[PDB]
RNA sequence: CGGGGAAUCAGGGUUCGAUUCCGGAGAGGGAGCCUGAGAAACGGCUACCACAUCCAAGGAAGGCAGCAGGCGCGCAAAUUACCCACUCCCGACCCGGGGAGGUAGUGACGAAAAAUAACAAUACAGGACUCUUUCGAGGCCCUGUAAUUGGAAUGAGUCCACUUUAAAUCCUUUAACGAGGAUCCAUUGGAGGGCAAGUCUGGUGCCAAUUCCAGCUCCAAUAGCGUAUAUUAAAGUUGCUGCAGUUAAAAAGCUCGUAGUUGGAUCUCUCUCGGCCGAAGCGUUUACUUUGAAAAAAUU
């Protein structure tokens, strides 16, 4: 009875996660809406929204571009934007709408003093789901690229305790990156999840 | 399953009573004229010398003709007289009850140094110990705590590389000399 | 007294067995329902949701008014009240966040000072109240 | 001080029979094939999906 | 605070050696984690 | 899961052992088999039950408690890396293969060693010693303390090479550079109620006492130190060693009575067959003690 009343349980909180993270990203629910945001002024922007692009579906305005990416097989679909840091009602505006937040990192420091305004502001008004991608591991010799991952970890500590650092370089790890995003637990904002938006 | 070895000891102990005003001061005078490090070279010195009063006591207890005590009561006095713990003429069991820590602590490298004028006082032995300066035969040695056997107590040389030893000078007297 | 036979192992032995229930320390930890009730289960540590924000009175010799919050366990469901360490670490702290919650440090019996809270906050939304306090960092919402 | 091991081998040609391939590869006399594990072992499971003489077609 | 006070001077009356009553009988040092 | 075994340890014990060695069991739950020397085998098959993938909707296919990896669960646990060079295994084989296994990555579980300064001069302060009854003098010593000077020594690092290694890395060896606030800056806790450590300071308010906050000074351990929880010792507060039951927790209302437990004194080797011995009834049967064999390593 006692093995029988814990799969009943165990059946139970199964089925309520897998309502949850099948209605996001997938044929009954709003796209997987995700915010790029580099840290640095040596991070090229271009280069990494290149990376990330299925099918695509390629939006546009008059400075910036946001695509929709469409994956078949993976069953996600998925919406990318994209905001550089220091214009506040460029960043905050579809940060509180994003899903998931992806985080770029420079290989050498940790971020700009731009970066670090911008996240004091994205960490006040509340975090989504973030990932964190370091763009240039692969600029730097091969050498150093355990000892400077090594070091790079320290500086992220200070804001970002324990989180795994990926890497945006080929597009094998573009493709891990997407899984990572598609499957990963989300957070759910108190605000924005009582009003409809 | 590995190829590998789990096996591991500490040695040293934690005294049961942390803040006592007796213990603390024998202590101290310890780390004092041995110019040690912490509490933990005090304790761990502490800690060998209780394994060995209790190997004595363990033999002491079996009669007199048994042959473990008389193998064993042998290789330990002859372990301590190798160290230079114990003279020559007190060979017995019963005389390793009546040795103490300072005896341990005082054939150490960075005491053999300062009772054999290689430094000036025992806190520039440990300094010279550890940048590289000593050598014990034909090895040169960093670990202060180096427990000196009596054969190797005529051989401590200074390091024939060294600015102190060979003649070599060093980084600092080469980039002065460059000034002028 | 004590029987001493060369024979009387068997009742020497049931005995201590029957004698081991009287202790109350004995019988928690093997009769298994003071682990059952446990809100913790057995465990060192638990998180959960913060439900809202009351205070409680102190003693009468020392009269108080201290603050605590109302937390919902997340693996067993169940409600209990938790202390933080001042009044000023509960800026840091607002509804529906996710806290990691301890015991106070007597094994289950209550506070010298205040009665009725059993359990402290160690840290909240994954960020630990000492680095919130001394601004060490900052926690995101 | 230096401690190393040494052998001194009769001949040339018994040097090459009685040697590990890696240390005959340092001094020049044997070069080893550059396929990765990977590409060794996807290939394999490849064409075992595969029967008949169109195994030597699989890239 | 007061609790502390009383169980002083029943020390007192005991004939221990005590600290002498001041300011900073019962204060709380700092918030403990 | 059991065991070897781990922690603690005056002695007796108490608690632990999912976990690398040994034996067992299992491969989503049950069941039935084929092949084979050996399997009721799941990196084999056939069903049912529970899930779940592809579709042209007829059909096909599945089993990570293997190595990574992800989700979930949670207080709680690492790389979708390189190699068969080591140890061994398999094969028709000296040659092929092995996520067995090895090597790197992450790693403050834990364990060992061990930097963050040393010396000389100058100035004050203490303690000896020579001459003085003393005060005092000591180019008499010794030891400390510096908002004081001085060059001597070095690692931490940056970065050729050699060595290492399957190829690398690390360590070890070495060219070059590398230290004065040597800013190349050591933390974590606790103290004004008991154990190590307070006749402190400044804001905040109740009728001088008194709620809350920020500091100073001191103490301890130190590349470490707090907190929570489980457990051991403290605990002679589970007592065999070794506790108690008048008044403090506790002896039955009284007697008879099975099992169990406990029970007064007494008792000082031999017969045939074979070469003084060997075979044999052994002598009432035990418990006890001593000796001998036999008993996996690793751990101790």
């Amino acid at each position: 009875d006692q093995r029988h009343r814990a799969s009943q349980l165990r059946k139970q909180k199964k089925e309520a996660v897998l309502a949850e993270k099948r209605q996001l990203g997938g044929k009954d629910g709003p796209p997987h809406q995700v915010l790029v945001v580099p840290l640095h002024s040596r991070i090229s922007l271009p280069e990494a929204m290149q990376l990330l692009q299925g099918t695509v579906h390629l939006n546009e305005l008059g400075n910036t571009q946001n695509f929709m990416l469409l994956c078949p097989r993976l069953k996600h679909r998925w919406f990318f934007t994209s905001a550089r840091p220091g214009d506040l009602h460029v960043v905050l505006d579809m940060a509180k709408v994003a899903d998931t937040i992806l985080f770029l990192l420079d290989p050498l420091e940790g971020w700009d003093s731009t970066g670090d305004y911008c996240l004091s502001c994205l960490f006040a008004q509340g975090l989504p789901t973030y990932t964190l991608a370091v763009q240039g591991i692969s600029g730097l010799p091969l050498k150093k690229q355990i000892d400077t991952r090594k070091k790079l970890s320290k500086a992220v500590e200070k804001r970002f305790p324990h989180d795994k650092l990926l890497l945006l370089d080929t597009q094998q790890e573009a493709g891990m990156l997407l899984r990572q995003l598609a499957n990963q637990k989300q957070q759910h904002l108190a605000f924005r999840d009582r009003r409809a938006y | 399953p590995v190829a590998r070895s789990w096996v591991c000891r500490k040695t040293y102990v934690t005294p049961r009573r942390p803040f006592e005003k007796s213990r603390l001061d024998q202590e101290l005078k310890l780390i004092g004229e041995y110019g040690l490090r912490n509490k933990r070279e005090v304790w761990r010195v502490k800690f060998t010398l209780a394994k060995i009063r209790k190997a004595a006591r363990e033999l002491l207890t079996l009669d007199e003709k048994d042959p473990r005590r008389l193998f064993e009561g042998n290789a330990l006095l002859r372990r301590l007289v190798r160290i230079g713990v114990l003279d020559e003429g007190k060979m017995k069991l019963d005389y390793i009850l009546g040795l103490k820590i300072e005896d341990f602590l005082e054939r150490r490298l960075q005491t053999q140094v300062f009772k054999l004028g290689l430094a000036k006082s025992i806190h520039h032995a440990r300094v010279l110990i550890r940048q590289r300066h000593i050598r014990v035969r034909k090895q040169v040695v960093n670990i202060p705590s180096f427990i000196v056997r009596l054969d190797s107590q005529k051989h401590i040389d200074f390091s024939l590389r060294s600015p102190y030893g060979g003649g070599r000078p060093g980084r600092v007297k080469r980039k002065n000399a460059k000034k002028g | 007294g004590k029987c001493r036979g060369l024979r009387t192992a068997r009742k020497l032995r049931s005995h201590r067995r029957d004698q081991k229930w009287h202790d109350k320390q004995y019988k928690k930890a093997h009769l298994g329902t003071a682990l059952k009730a446990n809100p913790f289960g057995g465990a060192s540590h638990a998180k959960g949701i913060v439900l809202e924000k009351v205070g409680v009175e102190a003693k009468q010799p020392n009269s108080a008014i201290r603050k605590c919050v109302r937390v919902q366990l997340i693996k067993n469901g169940k409600k209990i009240t938790a202390f933080v360490p001042n009044d000023g670490c509960l800026n840091f702290i607002e509804e529906n966040d996710e806290v990691l919650v301890a015991g106070f440090g007597r094994k289950g019996h209550a506070v010298g000072d205040i009665p009725g809270v059993r359990f402290k906050v160690v840290k909240v939304a994954n960020v630990s109240l000492l680095a919130l306090y001394k601004g060490k960092k900052e926690r995101p919402r | 001080k230096t401690t190393g091991f040494g052998m001194i081998y009769d001949s040339l040609d018994y040097a090459k029979k009685n040697e590990p391939k890696h240390r005959l590869a340092r001094h020049g006399l044997y070069e080893k094939k550059k396929t990765s594990r990977k590409q060794r072992k996807e290939r394999k499971n490849r064409m075992k999906k595969v029967r008949g003489t169109a195994k030597a077609n699989v890239g | 605070r007061a609790w502390v006070l009383e169980k002083k001077e029943r020390h007192r009356r005991q004939g221990r050696e005590v600290r002498p009553d001041t300011q900073y009988t019962g204060r709380k040092r700092k918030p403990r984690f």
